[PDB]
């Protein structure tokens, strides 16, 4: 049970943030001026490893999540 | 195309003067009114469309070489499903024998 | 084997024993090295950079399009294409929207209606204004309008460009092509931009 | 199966450069190797 729940968890935001690792948000590719994009606020320490700072992974992941569902079932439409 | 009102050929089309007049080789010339102002036109994508597939579509439940899905169908309650998948973006339908679609179709 | 890394049979050996130009090249590749060393070290940096190297063309952002023998119409007495005459519904909110791109006086009578394919725009992460602006660079002989990018299924987003009259001033080299050959010719290089 | 299962509620994203189809290919091709540790079977089943 705590297997799946957590393999639930750890695949949604591993789709996430396979998404949203070059597309922007924001439209177009992310700008990064640092570790932080600059049309979003998506650091480059956190698109790989979503553990050690659980909490901006869960801001990030709050932010972009209702487009990111309309984005999802667009694609797979029609 | 136009359709000539007496020989029915089909008249050639030619623009003058922001106007578009067909011209048969009968010597009829006829002014296209709003139908006429389509030059040309290309549609991509052929291959996945849902035109494409309606026929296939309409017929899955009945073909015999369909892959089954254990899935309850929300209208008539039958425990199993048809799974299709079309397009190059793997879109999967299923489909019923009652008429249910998912997809809303 | 597949179009653009065919590497099977004796193919890419071929390639160079014929000395084939390289638009008969059927698997080139190019190794890119970046220039900043601190980009260098970052996959995310090397990754983005990747990926805005990637020739999109107009021409794959398109589900359909339409070459329509109108002009300009800025009342709503002016003729169109039956099946498209809803799209003046949204025209009228891109004027009111555009104080600055107004259309010229020099319009042809010639349009051509696209449709873009929302699902490439979303995969590829294409922004509408990005399309917009690369074509207005590009194409400077034309007007452009267009819906907005909106975010319900089922709502299309439409782009049309009114060609102009300095379009049809510019084939002279070949004196037997008509105004319907020359604005095919622009649809065509539309969609490769 | 996991990866059928993605692909069956529309989890599966290509990234850019991919269409749908392709990277289930990637995904299934990837997912189908053997591991290193086939040969622990095979290695305690014979006599070196
Ligand atoms: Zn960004
Ligand atoms: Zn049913």
């Amino acid at each position: 049970k705590k297997v799946q729940t957590a393999l639930k968890a750890s695949l949604e935001f591993n789709t996430f943030y396979a998404f949203y690792e070059s597309r922007c948000p924001k439209g177009g590719l992310h700008d990064f001026q640092d570790k932080k994009c600059v049309k979003c606020g998506l650091f480059t320490y956190i698109i790989y490893d979503h553990l050690s700072q659980p909490e901006l992974v869960h801001d990030y992941y709050n932010n972009y999540k209702d487009q990111y569902d309309k984005e999802k079932m667009s694609i797979r439409s029609i | 195309m136009k359709i000539c009102k007496a020989c029915s050929s089909c008249m050639v089309r030619t623009y003058v003067d922001g106007n578009i007049i067909f011209r048969c080789s009968c010597g009829e010339s006829v002014q296209g009114d709003s139908q006429n102002l389509l030059v040309s036109s290309k549609v991509y994508h052929t291959g996945e469309m849902e035109d494409k597939y309606k026929i296939f579509i309409k017929n899955a439940p009945f073909d015999p070489t369909n892959c089954q899905i254990k899935k309850d169908c929300p209208n008539c309650h039958l425990d199993y499903l048809t799974q299709i998948c079309i397009g190059s973006q793997k879109i999967i339908i299923l489909v019923c024998r009652c008429g249910y679609m998912s997809n809303r179709g | 084997v597949a179009g653009g890394t065919n590497k099977s049979g004796i193919v890419r050996p071929q390639e160079i024993f014929s000395a084939k130009p390289v638009e008969a090249e059927q698997s080139s590749e190019m190794l890119l090295r970046l220039k900043n060393p601190e980009v260098e070290t970052n996959k995310t940096y090397a990754q983005e950079i990747a990926n805005s190297i990637e020739l999109i063309t107009f021409e794959r952002l398109i589900l359909q399009w339409h070459l329509l023998y109108e002009t300009y119409s800025s009342t709503k007495k002016n003729v169109m294409y039956p099946d498209f005459a809803s799209d003046v519904e949204w025209m009228t909110d891109f004027l009111e929207n555009h104080p600055l791109l107004q259309p010229p006086e020099d319009i042809a009578n010639w349009c051509i209606r696209l449709e873009l394919n929302k699902t490439t725009m979303i995969l590829k992460s294409i922004s509408l204004e990005s399309i917009i602006n690369s074509l207005r660079a590009k194409h400077p002989n034309t007007y452009i309008m267009h819906s907005v990018e909106n975010t319900a299924s089922g709502i299309p987003i439409i782009i049309r460009i009114y060609l102009r009259e300095s379009a049809f001033r510019r084939s002279t080299n070949t004196r037997m092509a008509t105004d319907e050959k020359i604005a095919v010719n622009v649809v065509d290089k539309l969609l490769n931009s | 199966e996991e990866i059928n299962n993605r692909l069956l509620h529309g989890d599966i994203m290509p990234p850019i450069g991919l269409t749908t189809h392709d990277f289930y290919e990637k995904l299934q091709l990837n997912a189908l190797k053997f591991p290193d540790r086939i040969l622990k079977p095979i290695m305690n089943s014979i006599n070196p």
